[PDB]
RNA sequence: GCAGAGGUUCUAGCUACACCCUCUAUAAAAAACUAAGGACCACACGA
DNA sequence: CTCTGAATCTCTTCCTCGTGTGGTCAGGAC
DNA sequence: GTCCGAAGAGATTCAGAG
């Protein structure tokens, strides 16, 4: 909840630092803030990252997934504590090796899959068959997930 | 594919034939691939047998 | 293309349907595998014709037993040993006749476990009884050769010429047959010859898959030699590496940066690789307009790579596609075709927006790049490759 | 006080921590472990030693023959390192041992011996390490790897969720040796304790148990506890002992001393439990029903009859109840079980058990080890005894009974190195207890159960086999028992002690080769931390557990350092202060912390002990008082981040900079930038290349002077003293008079090694940082290597650096260097290439090396000298000739296509029995002139110096104004002093001179005849030939580039300088990175680095001005004083009050390229910081600029970042893998390259690229790829002869590789047929 | 219980959980036939 | 220019993927020119 | 007791490319 | 001159229950 309350402070401050002089009165609108440009239009970096980036660093798990009951209190702006670092290393360390193997067993999934595949070609314009499938909207248990 | 042992053993004991009619086969073997380009090529084959 | 027969001084199993998956061997003569090991390795001998004898066809009896039966008969049972014994039981089995009879007791033997084994047995019999093939010839007796060429002796330097890990294979072979060969010239007692008879099986296991059956042998460097089915199976096999994956001509690879001045149909290609290339290209088009005669002095024009060179070859890129490609391409966006521009430096350079597709990273990226030479392999690369008809 | 280096140029440093411990010699833990390799070490400890101690006595049956060790020499190297290095022999030692053979009294071997004799006997090379921690194998620095594999010891594993397909956790217990048999400990699903030799077929338990010579009764009385029951005339009186009631229901009526107490329906509560401990009672009345459910514990015998009653282990029954009533055995001991407090386990085990006695036990064990023959009694028993209870091959190491002591909770330390009966029973009864809930078990993970194996370990290991099969051999020899005929040298050979080392040192699974690239590179790789090797994991066996950090690293292994891609995790890189523990463990150096106040005391610690101690974090406010302002300061808990009190810590970190590695503490603001780009960097960092001329990095870490003077790279000054002669090849030091040897004093020749080929292609060259008269000191930097800067480490230059987006040529993470940069030869980077070249015998004439060549014009012969080789300094091009070598029918070795630029230096190697050609004998004539050369340099210079020493006795109360030069000069000593005696001692004095110039002129023929010696080679080859290519490659629009902070980089454009955006002073900035790289990879450093880096330019410049203009020495060191002390609590506390006033000047003119900054990597400067170093130059202090841009010439808006980021360049350049093929070679399977796309082959159209073409349907496309332009052979020269005749036809064919593959399909009984 | 590749992977690979819920294939009444003589029985 | 040999150069050159001329059993008036090429495992990595 | 099932052992496959560094590959006796 | 892990998947054994 800290955490929320800080990345919410952080956006409110950042979305709008842009305190502009309308010919007269004072009014703010979106602000010119490079890193707010540069991840409020999609170019690179989310509202997550950013906040990872500015705000706090939220928690972050063990090798297993439990989380620290300690989180990380500081950012990447200002200095960060040497076992703040561990503990980000941690996932990150997490992280990279499975992106490692993900990549081994992706190819080897890919290469299954279209070795599963890799004869059926379309040869008939029509079937001529009433069997389909009715199709119909994805609710599993919450809104809609594809409409 | 795999366990290539397996397949060949079981295509040999058996007697079995391949009638290419596959992509992967016809890239093996080097012929027009019967999807694509090829397409056209490969039905012209099937009817003239 | 041309073969040669190693003539076994005795029949010897084939590995591919003895302790294999599929157990070939194992359905059709309807033994347990260990007891088809052990007769074939000569552990224990098998019985063909005991006839009077308590022993059936298909018995399986330890040495001492051998012993006790001869006792029981002298001659009329028989209990062959080794591979020889396997090929006998094949020949005195019709499949005919069993796999009809194993349909009768189909029909009737109900379990589910029994009718599942039978079906798989039936199965066998059937499609091996319909096939152009005898059950005898599981067991090879004529084993051939690669093409030596298939199999050759590549180095000069150190020690002269070093093996291809199958020559070594085919001479351990061929000096157990000469040496059977020898001890049938010479009589030599019976466990000899037994002894003899196993490591000639054993070296014909390792030739048809040295890894199936206990230390898979090795005379060189303390690793396991790459058997027959070595080169066939597995990634390093024929399949995969040399069929399906051939490595090209006309093919290069660079690592790719971003160039914005490219259109979408466009990328960048360094003109000594694009030279390198195209050289067929450039040497028609050299001889057809006359600055050289014959492909030597197309070949010595290209390699001082003369004025008249680039803009030849400018004029022969004028509309022809090459394929970029990345490495790890996962979807068919991954490998596209281009207009190639001829710029200096030694860097592909790509569209930046086609790198979405590519998943390119420009941090040293390697892309490779080919070259459809046929014309309608060209406008093909046109008409499906180019960036500019597989936006969607 | 600094030492007169950092004198001229002193490193501006911030971090207010006050470091504690200097950082220890990086290569400790190589050059240590080989220094205790090499070693008389008794008490187990690993020496060499200790090794020939353990394997040299030998028994002979009847031979009545011993062998004994004495002691063990290493000879002199038969050649220097560098010598090593030129030729490619093995910088070793010959390894003399005294062996001592010795047979007894024959009809008396009680006695002593008859017969001894002592002699030198060989046993084989040991590759020793030079002092930079390299070995130097074929004449290439090949350095090992020390390696990080699970110690000896029993481990407790848990195995969770895998099997049983239940969730039911088993418990496995694995004992692990040293060199052995791996023994498993494993639960049946069916909870039935298995043991498991060697991972093999699953065998009960008590086999094992009944194979130490146990009977049923002894494991049931060690295994469980016994309840007793008496057989009493009412009903056999039970008794029940109330200790057993945890958590039991009362299915019966619980009462004594006439006392109900619980009842029916009932569970007996801990009250009720002291209620009835409290009563004093024992007997109970229970139903018999309860008694039946029991098991019997010992056997029963009617004594009426002797028949068994019931076996051990036999459940109790009605029958069986009447059984034991009706004998009158008053005696009944049953099986305590409980789920909750003790499960009967080993009980099934035994009613699964087949085995029996003994010798079932055995025969049964040997089965399963050696299947099939018969399983003789002598032959089980030998093997059992042999597997489990023989030094000679179940030998626990030290550590090994350390670990298993330690996690059994026995006291004892030291021991034998065999399992008595009680290590497998304890061993048993701990990993029931792991079962029971009682203990719990341990992670590999963890730290303290992963040792080190350095050098001097793995290398003992491996002579310890060759000496196992050296001893095989001796024992072989000692069947014929001769005496007073061998001496103690014929029975062994030092063949197979040679072919174990030289195999462990070569060709082997951790003799790897160094990657010589940066002296970051050359320490980083050693340092390295292997998971790999033998006895280890695999790129492939390693899961997402053993990868992971684990919470204990902290200080032993760097987290962020560690290579990416599929080794991730293994090879992890050693953390800065972590030393390697005695054993093999890695300790930590921490703070002693006396109650309130921390001291300054190291206490180095393992993981285990860690974990047990509070260790407060090292960024915490203690001011040298401790006493932590923070009464919730951080600390580090058993293995878990949780804040604890201000009194309640013990122990604390020693520097903020210890937990990562050497490779990423060069990385300056790793406080800031995430921890994957920290690792990209790291990894990118070893990588870089030494540029033509190193520039220092603009803001360091302070420790990268460590990293550049514990490498060789750097000439350190061994022994200070005066500059008395320096030169761009040689440097000559005057040593002092208080560091002077006694007598025979004089120079110290610091022989700099030029440009030479390093492992990695770059130059490995030294440049002389001093000049002539400038004084050194102990430990001092004379020659920056490859990459290094006054002593400090420059592996990358640095460079005005914006962050903007320039026209997309700077898209996705390309860099945009200026035209700027190559102009001003800034990244161009020497690589050296080498070609070698043989000449071998053969037949009718060998290979001779002429200029004789046929079929090649005067062009080719013009490089090329009257006797075949090129001149050295030829500027070579692509095909040109260098190497004669005619054969016997033109085998000229010529230079690869593509390579380029000149050659430096040609080596002409030739064994004896062949006479060097002309080109070899100027080449051994100019070697033999530099030999003589350096010799009589080392000779005149020490003689006038021996003649000073002559000439202080001749002023010491003596001195004679012009009869000391009267007198010829090479006799200054027979003079006029005080002593009566000096005369003659002055004409000996002189006799030792002219001995002294004899020994000189010795040595000097030693060295010629060295030079002049055959150099034997490989068998078959006459004389070799090394030609040393030296390109000069530069950035060009490809050149891999990265900074430090992992934002690796490509070149796009080379910009002309005058399109590169300029600020208002209009000098344009060099490299436009992306800013977009930023955000998503989070590498917020570099942007830190940047600020920073304008910071330190921007005093540079400052500086410059006021140096330019000429200013008075007094303002330019007022200022430099006032930039050393605006930190705000800064521990350098420069001063310039104690500097010269001269080299203050001499400290400016090092600093007006920019003052250089240290940030140590988790002490670095804040905002604040930062901002006022900005802020004292006549920068802006938001660290932006107006850049305008280069071609529009108008204001950029947004104004944008500008700093000098200090920028590799990384090894991976273009102009080494620009590769192109048209049509060249071709294999067996008719594939271009097959094995290597180096040999000009086309690019492999790989599994995945048909896939990717046929999905769009390019049939054609791929009949082309996989036909025509790959395989057809036939297709594709005939497609070649179409498209050099315009036309574009296309054959299909049949791909010959699919031919090979049919053939060999073919080859094996299966019939492959083409049928139509 | 996996939500990542390897669920993919179990998909296609049409592999039966360690844990699979049972289903009847025919529609009927539910009963416990045998007294659940070594396992447990439903007969519709 | 399809099965061989010879020619002015430079041992040999007949389309060998290959470069000029002659004829079917005989060798020279003639300049640009020449060579068909190579396997398997460990390690540092890189996308 | 014999057959649906419990186990047991065993075998195949694990991104795909490169830059490259190397290491390796049948004797003496008749 | 020439010659002697983990993961699953499947095939295969025990057992335990009718
Ligand atoms: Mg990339």
């Amino acid at each position: 909840a800290a955490n929320d309350r800080v990345s919410k402070a952080m956006m409110d401050n950042l979305q709008t630092e842009t305190v502009i002089n309308r010919d007269g009165q004072e009014e703010k609108q979106v602000s010119f803030n490079s890193i707010y440009m540069m991840a409020d239009s999609g170019a690179r970096g989310s509202a997550a990252q950013i906040r990872q980036l500015a705000g706090m660093r939220g928690l972050m798990a063990k090798p297993d997934g439990s989380i620290i009951e300690t989180p990380i209190t500081a950012n990447f702006r200002e200095g960060l504590n040497v076992l703040q670092y561990f503990i980000s290393t941690h996932g990150a360390r997490k992280g990279l090796a499975d992106t490692a193997l993900k990549t081994a067993n992706s190819g080897y999934l890919t290469r299954r899959l279209v070795d599963v595949a890799q004869d059926l070609v379309v040869t008939e314009d029509d079937c001529g068959t009433h069997e389909g499938i009715m199709m119909t909207p994805v609710i599993e248990g919450g809104d809609v997930k594809e409409p | 594919f795999q366990e290539t042992t397996r397949v060949l053993t079981e295509a040999a004991v058996a007697g079995k034939r391949d009638e290419l009619r596959g992509l992967k086969e016809n890239v093996i073997v080097g012929r027009l691939i019967p999807a694509g380009t090829g397409y056209a090529y490969h039905q012209d084959r099937m009817r003239r047998r | 293309e041309r073969m040669g027969h190693i003539e076994l001084a005795s029949p010897t199993a084939h590995i591919w349907f003895l302790k294999s998956l599929p157990s070939r061997i194992g359905l059709l003569l309807d033994m347990p595998l260990r007891d088809i090991e052990r007769v074939l390795y000569f552990e224990s001998y098998v019985v063909i014709e005991g006839g009077m004898t308590n022993l059936e066809r298909q018995q399986i009896l330890t040495e001492e037993q051998y012993l006790d039966a001869l006792e029981e008969f002298g001659d009329e049972f028989d209990a062959k040993m080794g591979a020889e014994a396997i090929q006998a039981l094949l020949k005195s089995m019709d499949l005919e006749q069993e796999c009809e009879q194993l349909r009768e007791e189909l029909n009737e033997t109900n379990s589910e476990t029994k009718r599942k084994k039978l079906t798989k047995r039936i199965k066998l019999l059937e499609a091996f009884v319909q096939s152009g093939n005898k059950p005898e010839w599981m067991i090879l007796t004529v084993l051939p050769v690669l093409p030596p060429d298939l199999r050759p002796l590549v180095p000069l330097d150190g020690g002269r010429f070093a093996t291809s890990d199958l020559n070594d294979l085919y001479r351990r072979v061929i000096n157990r047959n000469n040496r059977l060969k020898r001890l049938l010239d010479l009589a030599a007692p019976d466990i000899i010859v037994r002894n003899e008879k196993r490591m000639l099986q054993e070296a014909v296991d390792a030739l048809l898959d040295n890894g199936r059956r206990g230390r898979a042998i090795t005379g060189s460097n303390k690793r396991p030699l790459k058997s027959l089915a070595d080169m066939i199976k597995g990634k390093q096999g024929r399949f995969r590496q040399n069929l399906l994956g051939k490595r090209v001509d006309y093919s290069g690879r660079s690592v790719i940066t971003v160039g914005p001045y490219l259109r979408l149909h466009q990328c960048g290609l360094p003109k000594k690789m694009a030279l390198e290339l195209f050289k067929p290209f450039i040497y028609g088009k050299l001889e057809l307009r006359g600055l050289a005669t014959t492909i030597k002095a197309a070949k010595k024009m290209v390699e001082r790579e003369e004025a008249v060179v680039w803009d030849i070859l400018d004029e022969v890129i004028r509309e022809h596609p090459v394929l970029l490609n990345r490495a790890p391409t996962l979807h068919r966006l991954g490998i596209q075709a281009f207009e190639p521009v001829l710029i200096e430096g030694k860097a592909i350079q790509l569209h930046p927006l086609v790198c979405a597709a590519y998943n390119a990273d420009f941090d040293g990226d390697q892309m490779a790049v080919h070259v459809p030479l046929t014309l309608e392999a060209q406008l093909e690369a046109r008409a499906l490759m180019m960036s500019t008809n597989n936006i969607l | 006080v600094y030492s007169y280096t950092e004198k001229k140029r002193i490193r501006k440093d911030f971090g207010k921590r006050p470091q504690v411990l200097d950082v220890p010699y990086l290569l400790s833990i190589q050059l240590d472990s080989f220094q205790k390799f090499i070693e008389q070490d008794p008490e187990g400890q690993y020496g060499l030693e200790a090794a020939f101690r353990s394997v040299f006595p030998i028994q002979s049956y009847s031979g009545n023959s011993e062998l004994q060790y004495v002691s063990y020499r290493l000879g002199e190297p038969v050649f220097d390192v560098q010598e090593c290095q030129i030729r490619g022999v093995t910088y070793s030692a010959p390894l003399r041992v005294k062996l001592r053979l010795v047979i007894y009294e024959r009809e008396a071997p009680e006695g002593t011996v008859k017969d001894i004799k002592e002699q030198e006997v060989y046993m084989g090379e040991i590759p020793l390490m030079t002092d930079n921690g390299t070995f130097v194998i074929n004449g290439t620095e090949r350095v090992i790897v020390s390696q990080l594999h699970r110690s000896p010891g029993v481990f407790f594993d848990s195995d969770k969720g895998k099997t049983h397909s239940s969730g039911k956790v088993l418990y496995n217990a694995r004992i692990i040796p040293y060199r052995g048999s791996w023994l498993d400990f494993e639960f049946d699903p069916k909870d039935n304790l298995f043991v498991r030799i060697d991972r093999r077929r699953k065998l009960p338990a008590t086999i094992i148990l009944r194979a130490l010579n146990y009977t049923t009764e002894q494991i049931l009385d060690l295994f469980f506890e016994k309840v007793i029951f008496e057989i009493r005339d009412n009903k056999l009186q039970m008794e029940l002992v109330p200790e057993r009631l945890r958590g039991e229901t009362a299915s019966f009526d619980i009462e004594a001393n006439g006392k109900v107490y619980v009842e029916k329906g009932r569970r007996i509560t801990a009250r009720h439990i002291r209620q009835l401990e409290k009563d004093d009672v024992k007997l109970i009345e229970v139903p018999v029903e309860y008694i039946a459910g029991k098991v019997v514990a010992k056997d029963y015998i009617d004594e009426s009859t002797g028949e068994l009653i019931c076996a051990a282990n036999m459940e109790l029954s009605l029958d069986l109840l009447a059984k034991l009533s009706q004998s009158g055995h008053k005696r009944i001991e049953t099986l305590f079980t409980n789920d909750l407090d003790h499960g009967p386990y080993i009980s099934e085990t035994l009613r699964v058990d087949p085995t029996n006695d003994r010798l079932s036990a055995l025969v049964e064990i040997y089965r399963m080890m050696r299947p099939g023959e018969p399983p003789t009694r002598e032959a089980a028993e030998s093997l059992f005894e042999n597997l489990f209870f023989s030094e000679d091959r179940y030998d626990l190491s030290a550590v090994g009974r350390m670990k298993f002591n330690r996690s059994l909770l026995r006291e004892e330390i030291e021991g034998s190195g065999i399992l008595s009966k009680d290590d497998i029973i304890d061993v048993m009864k701990k990993l029931i207890d792991i079962r029971n809930g009682k203990g719990e078990v341990d992670d590999i993970d963890h730290l303290g159960n992963r040792r080190i194996r350095s050098v001097g370990e793995m290398a003992e290991n491996q002579f310890r086999v060759g000496l196992v099969r050296v001893e095989r051999a001796v024992k072989e020899r000692l069947s014929l028992g001769d005496l007073d005929t061998l001496m103690p040298q014929d029975m062994i050979n030092a063949k197979p002690i040679s072919a174990a080392v030289k195999e462990f040192f070569g060709s082997s699974q951790l003799s790897q080769f160094m990657d010589q690239n940066n002296p970051l590179s050359e320490i980083t790789h050693k340092r390295r931390i292997s998971a790999l090797g033998p006895g280890g994991l695999t790129r492939e066996r390693a899961g997402f557990e053993v990868r992971d950090v684990h919470p204990t690293h902290y200080g032993r292994v760097c987290p962020i350092e560690t290579p990416e891609g599929p080794n991730i995790g293994l090879i992890n890189s050693l953390s800065v202060y972590a030393q390697t523990n005695e054993y093999g463990f890695l300790e930590t150096p921490y703070r002693k912390v006396t109650d309130g106040v921390v001291t300054d005391e190291i206490h180095y610690l393992s993981a285990i002990e860690e974990g047990n101690y509070v260790i407060a974090q090292a960024n915490s406010n203690l001011d040298e008082e401790g006493h932590f302002v923070e009464d919730l300061v951080t600390c580090r808990s058993k293995g878990e981040s949780s804040l604890f009190s201000r009194d309640q810590v013990d122990y604390m970190d020693v520097s903020t900079q210890q937990v990562v590695s050497v490779g990423a503490s060069l990385i300056p603001f790793l406080e800031h930038d995430d921890a994957n780009r920290a690792l990209m960097g790291a990894n990118m960092q070893r990588q870089a290349v030494p540029t033509l001329r190193a520039d220092k990095p603009l803001v360091g870490t302070g420790m990268e002077r460590a990293v550049a003077v514990d490498s060789g790279v750097t000439a350190v000054a061994k022994r200070g003293g005066v500059v008395q002669y320096v030169d761009a090849s040689r440097i000559v030091i005057k040593v002092n008079e208080d560091e002077m040897y006694p007598g025979e004093a004089g120079i110290d020749i610091y022989n700099l090694t030029k440009y030479t080929r390093s492992n990695q292609n770059t130059c490995i060259n030294q440049m002389p940082c001093v000049s002539l008269g400038e004084p050194v000191e102990r430990g001092d930097v004379l020659a920056d290597g490859p990459s290094t800067d006054l002593g400090e480490l420059a592996l990358g230059q640095n460079m005005r650096v914006a962050f903007m987006p320039w026209n997309g040529y700077n898209f996705e993470d390309s860099i945009l260097v200026s035209e700027r940069v190559v102009q001003e030869d800034r990244f161009t980077t020497i690589h050296i290439q080498e070609l070698a070249c043989v000449s071998r015998d053969t037949k009718l004439g060998p290979e001779e090396i002429t200029a004789d060549i046929p079929n090649v014009g005067e062009a080719a012969l013009s490089k090329l000298d009257e006797s075949g080789i090129v001149y050295i300094g030829a500027e070579v091009t692509g095909g040109d000739i260098l190497v004669g070598k005619v054969t016997p029918k033109d085998s000229s070795l010529r230079v690869p296509n593509g390579v380029s630029g000149t050659v430096i230096d040609v080596q002409v190697f030739t064994r004896d029995g062949v006479e060097k050609d002309k080109r070899a004998l100027e080449i051994e004539e100019m070697q033999l002139k530099q030999a003589k050369k350096d010799l009589s340099e080392e000779l005149q210079i020490l003689e006038a110096g021996l003649f000073s020493r002559i000439r202080a006795v001749l002023v010491a109360g003596g001195v004679e104004a012009e009869k000391l030069d009267k007198l010829p000069r090479d006799r200054w000593l027979e003079l006029g002093l005080t002593d009566e005696e000096k005369q003659n001692q002055l004409e000996q004095l002189a006799e030792q001179y002219d001995e002294l110039k004899h020994e000189f002129e010795k040595k000097l023929e030693a060295k010629r005849r060295k030079i002049t010696q055959g150099d034997d080679l490989a068998p078959g080859v006459l004389k070799i030939v090394k030609v040393y290519l030296a390109v000069k490659r530069r950035i060009q629009p490809g050149d891999k580039m990265a900074g430090r902070h992992g934002n690796k980089g490509v070149i796009s454009k080379i910009n002309p300088i005058e399109d590169m955006p300029y600020d208002e002073n209009g000098t344009p900035v060099d490299i436009v990175l992306n800013p977009l790289g930023v955000p998503s990879r989070m590498n917020i450093g570099q942007i830190l680095e940047t600020h920073l880096g304008m910071a330190a330019k921007g005093i540079g410049d400052k500086i410059n001005a006021m140096l330019k203009q000429q200013q008075e020495v007094a303002k330019l060191r007022e200022f430099i004083q006032r930039a050393y002390d605006l930190g705000a609590d800064v521990r350098q506390k420069v001063d310039l009050s104690t500097f010269s006033d001269e080299e203050v000047m001499r400290l400016a003119e090092n600093l007006r390229k920019g003052m250089p900054i240290a940030t140590p990597v988790f002490d670095g400067a804040k905002e604040a910081e930062i901002k006022e170093l900005l802020k004292l130059g006549d920068l802006p202090t938001s660290g932006q600029i107006r850049l305008y841009d280069g071609r529009t010439g108008e204001q950029f808006e947004r104004p944008v970042t500008v700093g000098y980021m200090y920028m590799l360049k990384l090894n991976h350049l273009v102009d080494d893998k620009m590769h192109a093929r048209s049509t060249g070679s071709y294999s067996l399977v008719t594939q271009q390259p097959l094995g290597g796309k180096a040999q000009f082959g086309g690019q492999r159209f790989g599994e995945m690229e048909v896939w990717a073409l046929e999905a769009y349907g390019a049939a054609y496309t791929l009949q082309e790829m996989l036909t025509v332009k790959s395989d057809d052979v036939n297709g594709r020269t005939k497609m070649y002869k179409n498209i050099v005749d315009g036309n574009h036809q296309m054959e299909p064919g049949m791909p010959e590789s699919f031919n090979v593959l049919l053939k060999e399909i073919r080859s094996l009984g299966i019939n492959i047929e083409l049928e139509d | 219980i996996t939500g990542g590749l390897p669920r993919v992977a179990d998909l296609f690979e049409a592999r039966r959980p360690k844990e699979p819920a049972i289903l009847a294939e025919i529609s009927g009444i539910v009963s416990f036939g045998k007294e659940t003589k070594g396992k447990r029985r439903l007969v519709i």
